[PDB]
């Protein structure tokens, strides 16, 4: 409001805790048209003459420094907590199952997204084995067991289940041809508190 | 027998249960345990009707191997039915057991469960497709122009005799009556108890399997007066403890002979006097005068009216432990006798302690026919979720349901009664109906229906000319925008004697058919049109 809102920003995803229908790129676009508003005052009197070098501009100063920690902190929390809650759905399931939409991506988050990616790929690669091998870390529990049977869910959507089989509707009844490889990626995102 | 057989059974497998049922749960649930005990992941499935299984194995319409199916099997030539059927195992464990020969035979891909004192059909097979007129079996399959290693033709002639003069028998296969035959999971409380499984849950689990229809009036038992040696016999010999039982969780579970009148425990008495039949009839309380016997009945028990309206376990002491102590012996006397029946008896800890049977009339409410267009389901889906120790909030929601439901059944039956609805129209009795209710509109709430109505008419307005005839209802689904449901059910107190119809109804439709349909696995059920049915009733008349 003059350095509130980030309590607002986050609050498209209000509702998304675990039954999240989707998500969006809210509150940046007037927010940091802002920005370029206020540099021209925060460096109009760079060394200046326009008060001859005197001591009174020194709130000027402070002005622009908190300005800046407000600015770049509430970027930190609109960074860190996307990344961090995606982050604990990206270790519920690997870039199998991305994200619900995958439109909310705020442009930039391209590399800061595929790079928490390569971090779990650099976490592949020297943990499991040092060749790499990806370990089973977080999903598909089962012990060992059969490779090929389908089973009840509870009724998700995204549709990204690209692993192994030709169409299998991961929904409830996503029941047809279902290989291990296929149904690799579920344990908790709303999908088999019930077989 | 799989002794042998289950040895076989670790890979992959697919578990179907056949439409929905109180032996269905029952005999599954445990089946679900066991296969997660020796570590397989498996499948479980709902049936809403046989192109549900069309689909179902369409939708599993892979090469898996251990299929099953429970409770049912008399549908087609199953082999016909299933074209990818090549080599794979099929198990069969069905009580409806008048079922054709062309499932049994092909020993590759069915499991011959036959096993009881009725040696009749064993030629049954020798002449319908090993024989045949009119078409190198050397029979009547084969050439019938003197070529199969009075006249050249009396072949055929001889053929045909055989044939129909066994169609005596063939006929009586399929096409007078049907019925259910043995338990659902009993046979599978034997099987596992090789495998040193004391599971007391699973016990009350065939029970209630098997309390559904010991209903001898509904279905019949049989083994009942037998199996109060030998449920007995699986469970009160072993004894895990002689001196400690006196324990909270789960105490070993008791066997005691008690009644079959609705919810004697859990509510008051005097309206729950009043919702069975066997209690009611007997009594006729639908009329004023019921009340009346009824009031001088309670005189000789001599029991307060006023907590004859509270709850039994809302009682004082002395009466609510007396109650049974009394009304086994000064009932006999006073028109009623056949109540009390052997049935069983369990607490899981100190909140209260449940009827061996007061789950399976929370279970039959559990068929919420609700417009969420889901809701079926999802009540299988509790209802399997429902019978274990665990999950109890809803249990009581069960019986509040069923309850309600049940003091809601009077209360058309004294609306139609005396306004005279029971149309005669001939050979049989006749009942027809107009529109819907959530309460009664699947078929089983309408065959409770039914066996009200029925008792109450026909025991009291006649001689004893017609009171052994049968039963037909309309019931109305404004659910399907117009289909007018119609069930079969049976005349007075022939246990043995049972449908007619398990195609009875068909007579019409060979006649002149229209739009029938028998999608369910159940025989004793039709669906129709609207109102396609009056012409059709001429004609089902005969």
């Amino acid at each position: 409001m003059f350095g509130e809102k980030a309590f607002d920003l986050l609050k498209e995803l209000e509702r998304s805790s675990q039954t999240i229908p989707a998500f969006d790129d809210d509150g940046v676009r007037q927010v940091l048209e802002e920005i370029k508003a206020i540099f021209e005052e925060n460096v109009a009197q760079a060394s200046s003459y326009n008060a001859s070098g005197d001591r009174s501009l020194w709130p000027l100063l402070n002005f622009r420094h908190a300005a800046l920690q407000r600015n770049k902190r509430c970027l930190l929390a609109y960074l860190y907590e996307r990344c961090r809650r995606i982050k604990a759905l990206r270790w519920e399931f690997g870039p199998i199952i991305p994200g619900d939409i995958k439109q909310a991506l705020c442009e930039p988050e391209v590399t800061f997204f595929n790079n928490y990616s390569k971090s779990l790929a650099a976490y592949m690669c020297s943990a499991g084995y040092n060749q790499g091998l990806p370990i089973d870390l977080t999903n598909n529990l089962r012990p060992p067991k059969s490779l090929y049977i389908e089973v009840r869910c509870m009724e998700d959507y995204g549709k990204f289940e690209l692993d192994d089989g030709e169409v299998i509707h991961l929904k409830k009844n996503s029941q047809h041809y279902l290989p291990r490889a296929q149904v690799e990626s579920l344990v908790r995102q709303g999908i088999l508190h019930h077989i | 027998l799989r002794n042998d057989f289950y040895r076989q059974l670790v890979g992959k497998r697919i578990l179907i249960v056949v439409n929905y049922d109180i032996d269905a749960i029952c005999a599954s649930r445990i089946l679900q345990a066991l296969f997660k005990y020796d570590h397989m992941l498996y499948t479980v499935v709902p049936i809403m009707g046989v192109t549900g299984l069309k689909r179902a194995y369409g939708e599993h319409q892979g090469d898996v191997k251990y299929v099953v199916l429970v409770n049912c099997g008399g549908c087609v030539d199953i082999v016909e039915l299933l074209q990818p059927s090549d080599d794979v195992t099929f198990f069969i464990c069905d009580s409806h057991r008048p079922l054709d020969v062309c499932n049994i035979y092909s020993d590759r891909q069915v499991c011959i469960l036959g096993d009881a004192s009725l040696e009749e059909n064993i030629p049954a097979f020798e002449t319908i497709f090993y024989d045949s007129e009119g078409e190198d079996s050397g029979a009547g399959e084969s050439d019938q122009e003197d070529q199969a290693p009075h006249e050249q033709r009396i072949l055929k002639q001889r053929a045909r005799r055989q044939w129909e003069s066994e169609r005596d028998r063939i006929m009586f296969e399929y096409t007078q009556f049907s019925y259910y035959g043995r338990s659902a999971a009993l046979m599978v409380f034997e099987l596992a108890w090789k495998l040193s499984k004391d599971n007391m849950d699973l016990l009350w689990w065939a029970i209630v399997g098997i309390t559904e229809q010991l209903l001898l009036g509904k279905i019949e038992s049989g083994a009942y007066t037998l199996e109060l040696e030998q449920i007995q016999s699986h469970v009160s010999r072993l004894t895990n403890k002689t001196n400690d039982q006196n324990t909270m969780s789960a105490s070993k579970i008791t066997f005691e002979n008690d009644l079959h009148l609705v919810l004697y425990r859990h509510w008051p008495v005097t309206e729950s006097m009043r919702y069975s039949r066997y209690s009611s009839c007997q009594l006729k309380l639908w009329t004023l005068r019921g009340e009346k016997r009824l009031h001088e009945l309670l005189l000789e028990m001599g029991l307060p009216l006023v907590h004859a309206r509270q709850t039994y376990g809302a009682m004082d002491l002395v009466l609510r432990k007396e109650f049974f102590s009394m009304v086994e012996r000064l009932a006999e006397k006073y028109d009623i006798a056949d109540i009390v029946y052997g049935t069983f008896t369990l607490s899981y800890g100190y909140r209260s302690r449940y009827a061996a049977a007061d789950y399976v009339y929370a279970l039959l409410a559990i068929m919420e026919s609700v417009k969420k267009h889901k809701t079926p389901e999802d009540c299988f889906l509790e209802a399997s979720d429902a019978l274990s120790r665990q999950h109890k909030q809803l249990l009581s929601a069960g019986i509040d349901q069923a309850k309600l439901l049940h003091a809601a059944v009077f209360r058309q039956v004294q609306s139609s009664l005396e306004a005279r609805q029971v149309h005669s129209a001939g050979s049989f009795f006749y009942y027809v109906l107009q529109e819907e209710h959530a309460f009664f509109s699947y078929p089983y709430a309408l065959g409770l229906l039914a066996r009200f109505l029925l008792r109450g008419h026909v025991a009291t307005s006649r001689a004893r000319q017609a009171s052994d005839l049968p039963l037909i209802a309309s019931c109305p689904l404004n659910a399907s925008e117009g289909m007018c449901l119609l069930v079969g059910i049976v005349p007075v107190r022939e246990d043995s004697p049972r449908n007619f119809f398990g195609k009875a109804f068909e007579q019409a439709a060979q006649k002149s058919g229209v739009a029938l349909l028998q999608d369910f696995f159940e025989p004793a059920v039709v669906q129709l049109r609207q109102s396609d049915l009056t012409r059709f009733l001429d004609s089902l008349t005969v």
